[PDB]
DNA sequence: ACTATTGCGAAAAAAACATTTATTTATAGTAGCCGAAAATAGTG
DNA sequence: CACTATTTTCGGCTACTATAAATAAATGTTTTTTTCGCAATAGT
């Protein structure tokens, strides 16, 4: 139940990144989700609590406005990052 | 008497009664521990099972 | 109530001092995420 | 009996600490201490 549930974990991350693309505090609390834990679950390895992700791949529309502005200044990451 | 109710009643019938019932009264008399800091956080002691 | 005397409480700060910023080798080792392909099983 | 669809099966890849050893202005915090404020308490 745990290892087919972990794929779907990953599943909702996806389409995360595609549509980037493009008294009282208790009553919200009962609002959340509730879930019981499996110990199987939240399990923990050496690939935890650490700097780096998973970035995306880069596309063919991507490379033509890269090479583009490669192109036109010597090597400038500043202005480039504010255009993806 | 003696053989289906023996010797050492008191400190059976006692003991027995604190496993079951009285276990689950202290519990419900110091549930839902608190903090002020952060008040949306809550934890709640549902039962109790020895 | 309100003002004063009190203790602690929190925060500066000081001095130190290890923790971050960008290089280059790889090398083997994880570890995550992604297809790539391939067989297998439902069902036509 | 055989197609179609799928769940594996298998890399493929991309990253990613490390390592030292510089350089260095931050760049964090720590203990240790000291400062400074407020509320704590009780008597105005």
């Amino acid at each position: 139940m745990a290892k087919k549930a972990k794929l779907e974990k990953r599943r909702h991350l996806r389409e995360l990144r595609m549509r980037a693309r493009q008294k009282n505090a208790s009553i919200e609390n009962e609002y959340k989700e509730k879930v019981d834990e499996n110990p199987f679950a939240n399990l923990y390895n050496y690939g935890s609590y650490g700097r780096g992700s998973y970035t995306d791949p880069w596309t063919v529309e991507e490379m033509i406005k890269f090479y583009k502005a490669l192109s036109m200044w010597g090597t400038d990451f500043n202005l480039i990052s504010q255009l993806y | 008497f003696l053989k289906v109710k023996g010797l050492v009643k008191q400190h059976l019938d006692s003991f027995n009664y604190f496993v079951d019932t009285d276990l689950k009264k202290i519990i419900k008399a110091n549930q839902l521990i608190l903090s002020d800091v952060d008040p949306e956080f809550y934890l709640k002691y549902v039962d109790i099972r020895v």
